RNA sequence: GGCGGCCGUAGCGCGGUGGUCCCACCUGACCCCAUGCCGAACUCAGAAGUGAAACGCCGUAGCGCCGAUGGUAGUGUGGGGUCUCCCCAUGCGAGAGUAGGAACUGCC
RNA sequence: GACGGAAAGACCCCGUGAACCUUUACUAUAGCUUGACACUGAACAUUGAGCCUUGAUGUGUAGGAUAGGUGGGAGGCUUUGAAGUGUGGACGCCAGUCUGCAUGGAGCCGGCCUUGAAAUACCACCCUUUAAUGUUUGAUGUUCUAACCCGAAUCCGGGGACAGUGUCUGGUGGGUAGUUUGACUGGGGCGGUCUCCUCCUAAAGAGUAACGGAGGAGCACGAAGGUUGGCUAAUCCUGGCAUCAGGAGGUUAGUGCAAUGGCAUAAGCCAGCUUGACUGCGAGCGUGACGGCGCGAGCAGGUGCGAAAGCAGGUCAUAGUGAUCCGGUGGUCUGAAUGGAAGGGCCAUCGUCAACGGAAAAGGUACUCCGGGGAUAACAGGCUGAUACCGCCCAAGAGUUCAUAUCGACGGCGGUGUUUGGCACCUCGAUGUCGGCUCAUCACAUCCUGGGGCUGAAGUAGGUCCCAAGGGUAUGGCUGUUC
RNA sequence: UGUGCAAACACGAAAGUGGACGUAUACGGUGUGACGCCUGCCCGGUGCCGGAAGGUUAAUGGGGUUGCAAAGCUCUCGAAGCCCCGGUAAACGGCGGCCGUAACUAUAACGGUCCUAAGGUAGCGAAAUUCCUUGUCGGGUAAGUUCCGACCUGCACGAAU
RNA sequence: GCGGAAGAUGUACGGGGCUAAACCAUGCACCGAAGCUGCGGCAGCGACGUUAUGCGUUGUUGGGUAGGGGAGCGUUCUGUA
RNA sequence: UCAAACCGGGAGAUAGCUGGUUCUCCCCGAAAGCUAUUUAGGUAGCGCCUCGUGAAUCAUCUCCGGGGGUAGAGCACUGUUUCGGCAAGGGGGUCGACUUCCAACCCGAUGCAAACUGCGAAUACCGGAGAUGUUAUCACGGGAGACACACGGCGGGUGUAACGUCCGUCGUGAAGAGGGAAACAACCCAGACCGCAGCUAAGGUCCCAAAGUCAUGGUUAAGUGGGAAACGAUGUGGGAAG
RNA sequence: GCGGGCCGUGGUACCUGUCUGAAUAUGGGGGGACCAUCCUCCAAGGCUAAAUACUCUGACUGACCGAUAGUGAACCAGUA
RNA sequence: GCGGAUUUAGCUCAGUUGGGAGAGCGCCAGACUGAAGAUCUGGAGGUCCUGUGUUCGAUCCACAGAAUUCGCACCA
RNA sequence: GCGGAUUUAGCUCAGUUGGGAGAGCGCCAGACUGAAGAUCUGGAGGUCCUGUGUUCGAUCCACAGAAUUCGCACCA
RNA sequence: GCGGAUUUAGCUCAGUUGGGAGAGCGCCAGACUGAAGAUCUGGAGGUCCUGUGUUCGAUCCACAGAAUUCGCACCA
């Protein structure tokens, strides 16, 4: 029933994430990335995380969420190639 | 397995469709009451009952 | 008070002061409308009484956050000795400390 | 001494080796009993079943219901072959009427045809059942009789359809035979572990072990699903631990589940409403190719809710699962030639393997052998030394008084490695085991005596310690035993 | 303990055969194994054998359902043996623990209390069959885990194991 | 630097032996490798030219168990010269 | 010859078991993981040797655009724990005041952590551009070895322990000459054609021994020249301070 | 139809054993499933030449071996 | 999974006439005994598996579901 | 040392839907009996091993410790 | 030597919330009985092994020593 034994977390397995989508080619509107479930917001090119910051471009296709709240969750302003 | 248990499997029946639904239905009354309205591969809105 | 600009140092607390121009409180619920039980919510109306909670200004930097001038421990990296261990070269420098910003700016 | 030569251990483990006997092992084969089929005919008695004929029709307690029955009632107008009646009999046990019987009062038919305890007329359905009889038939028991068996030369006698026996099925069945029954493992054994999820360990990606320390999943649920409105919690304080009112309160609450992460004018709570757990088809994701499965993200057509964007491919995310063969369930295809059936596939769901990537089911082995291996222990050596022995530092306290003059706790620091436990690189392609005995060779952390230190050394007598081999350590009873 | 014999028992694939040129004052299958004292407690849990309401027990045929036939589903009816109960321990066996009374102390002895029914009185017992046990008392000896006698709660000794 | 330090048939840094022929802090010249450089004779890989894996030139030049690849000669009998 | 005969016969039985396996020279020159297999001292697709084909431009030693959070540090979960001050509760002694003791909270100094943090590396690492390189990277397919590394030292983790299992650093056995270190797997320096010349490295340079009994300065005197410790010392030299 | 053997034999090979049991050419069987309708052919009786094998024996041949080679045997050998 | 049996007041069970729910034991009380025991008498105690259907009315019919038990099947 | 079981009112023991602490015997008393006995009725009798943790609340969960018992290990 | 248990008022023993030293028996007395007995009641009787340490205070903690008992260990 409850639990006891304080502790930090309860041990796993191997992380299973990566990070796809260069976001400097050709880039169709799907996850870019891999490492946690359920989130949207970003439509384009919109890394921006806490730290020397993040980036991304080139790629004109509307909407295009990230993972979650990780690489760049904010969610920042369009973006695409410069003359799609 | 079969007997006394909650969950319970039974096929629908559309009525003129080709059937194949799985759903299951515990014993918390309602009882004689299977589901509602159903697409089965065949025309649209038909009938349902996943009673048997 | 109206009307703009810049536009996360405007997070969050706290002080003084002013306009019966303005604004919430407040006041009254005849009606539109609405509350599972309560016009409290919701919605409508009038303005007796204040500023005790907005707004205009303006005074503290606590705390959060964003920048800047100074530097020990710690630490990156490659050679030296030495029983362990420690040293040197070189890029920085815990964290503490000294300061900057509580708006800024135009018009009626 | 050349770890001499030589005759490759029976101790021990290993090698999915061999054999033996033996269980509450598996699979079969003889044999025994019995039913039935072929070898078992006739007579008598019993029981079951099917069919035929004959007789009667087996069911129960009170006027609103009568009665196989039922819902409609009771003295209501028209039915087969003499009996109806009122006081008269029978073959299997109980009633209404039927026949050649015998007659009167009961009326001619009739009885019949409106009383509570005694009550109505016409063509399939629970009876349609039961009871009796004749024919066919199944099982059991008895008698008789031809087969068969034995004795005898024969006649014939004894036994007797029990059999003798052939075949098959089910049960029981050491009476007989095999370790086949995995691994890891501080040798092995005992004790603990082999699927899967989620910290630490894994030493900032990733990935990463051990009977590594902590803790769990094998399900549950229509709602703990979705949407909207309102609301926001723990906990503490005050007035009255249940409740209510006020204040403080990012939240430590709660959110199904082992934890982390996320969330409050909220994915939390309360209430209402409602139910996207839809169909079809693609692209992408799992360093490095590899399926099922899963997930994120579109398109085409359409279900729910919302104003709409939008949200769903079940429950915030990561454990709750499993092939082939076969069977049970949903459209089609398929066998000289046709009809009627039985059979043979594509996709998907459900049912079992939780010793859970998965066998239908347990055990001893000193008579041992062989092919190998240190990747397997019980000794000796080596490391460590916690244990063991001894010393040192500080020193409480005991000692009549007086730590320090024997003894000397607590605590701390060391040496030896004689003891023991014992981390398997050395030898098990093997330096056969303890102790003693006997025999040869090479040394010292000692009791008396001798020379010394301390003294709880006044003296004496003792305690403790150092030194020393120079000489001497020469003996018995019980036990195979070593101390 | 089995058997009157075309017997029991045993051998063989069969034909046949051993024991029978025998016959129960027989022979086959076993335990004990002399002699002497002997001989106490329990059947809750196997093998064999006998009886046995009810339950368990194929296929053909028969009945119902299904299908203008047929599959399939299902009912009904069932020997010997077995479930059933009982007997049997010269059947495999089981016999732990506690309190009180009472003693200078410990034990034995007796009853109960509990567990699993009884818990052991003949003898004799730590005995080649008891760990603990070089058990306790003692003989004997200068001393003897040896031996003998006794007590004896009998770890895992005990009745033709 | 020293006290805390007793044991095995003859004792000492390789020896002699050295106040440095020790040791410590530095430094210089030599002997000393099949090292490095120079004269006469190679292999593999790649580049240039080439039909060429034949030559010429150019960069790297040459240790090896297990193992991979390649060349070779001793040999018998039967062709054609 | 028997817990089971002899001879021959269908055996040149089957084994994931041992051993065996012989001419010269030249080039290059290992590894000890994953999925599945009646498979685990075996192969196939793959980490590694070699050869042929195919494609194509990087890669990484660098730099540049991301993800992790360990060491350490700080101070941190939890469960302990040091002192003082303040407030509240309970008990005891005398007065409804105070004193003493115990538990919880806050602050400062003190600090604590195998399951933390206001801060915070190195570092490894996903995607895209360069000096370098231009055909390397990378894509395909064939034929293999292969998924039994160990030991010593140091730091460990599990472990109440055995000539370990399992990680980390380093180093060797591997694939290393030559050479010194007296001898020596790893310490230092430095890398093999032939014959030959010169000059250096290892190390050595007084003699045997080939090379200076070489330069400047200093120490020790102990012959120390090498085991040595917890502990003691006006042996001696130097420096600061009352 | 029951119980088996065997075969590539599948409910569709062949044969053995027990039981049951036809019709008849205005008949019946077969064409790899069963039953009515086509085509083919007719069992339950029998006989039947020809086309390959081995190698004792005779002869020949062989880029076969050469007397620890080759058949065990070129010498008494299947003898000592 | 398949099939059979069973599923009545605490316990063990009878009850197919569809129209009475009952017995033994147990529990309580009474009588009796000095009393306690045992007889003996009396009382209480039943969603007669559950739902639905059939009938006027069903424990006692039909259908569906569940429990218990046995045989069988599965138990890579 | 290791693992398993056990550790409830005097004794012997039941008690996992976590929320009732109960049975037999014993002890005291009542009743009865002349009385004592035996029933029978009533009462008392329980840190339900200990601490802590978990929950709204635990004898009935988790952790740690102690005791009893058994197997194993050790024993010049 | 090593390991375990034990070491409370005369005897046999209980007593861990660390802060009460208690019971049975025995001894003395009372009550009762003619009296003695047995019940029943009362009282006395404790360096709770010894020292030291830990605490506000220990029989009930820690350490050392002593005694008893058992196991183990070892005899020219």
């Amino acid at each position: 029933a409850h639990k006891k034994a304080g502790g930090s977390t309860r041990n796993g397995r191997d992380s299973e994430a990566k990070r796809l989508g260069v976001k400097r080619f050709g880039g169709e509107s799907v996850l870019a990335g891999s490492i946690i479930v359920r989130q949207r917001g970003t439509k384009f090119h919109a890394g921006a995380n806490v730290g020397c910051g993040r980036d991304h471009t080139l790629f004109a296709k509307a909407d295009g969420k990230v993972k979650f709240e990780v690489k760049g969750p904010k969610n920042r302003k369009f973006i695409s190639i410069e003359a799609e | 397995a079969k007997g006394i248990r909650e969950k319970i499997k039974l096929v629908s029946s559309a009525g003129t469709g080709h059937f194949y639904t799985t759903t299951k239905n515990k014993r918390t009354k309602p009882e004689k009451l299977e589901l509602k309205k159903f697409d089965p591969v065949v025309r649209q809105h038909v009938i349902y009952k996943e009673a048997k």
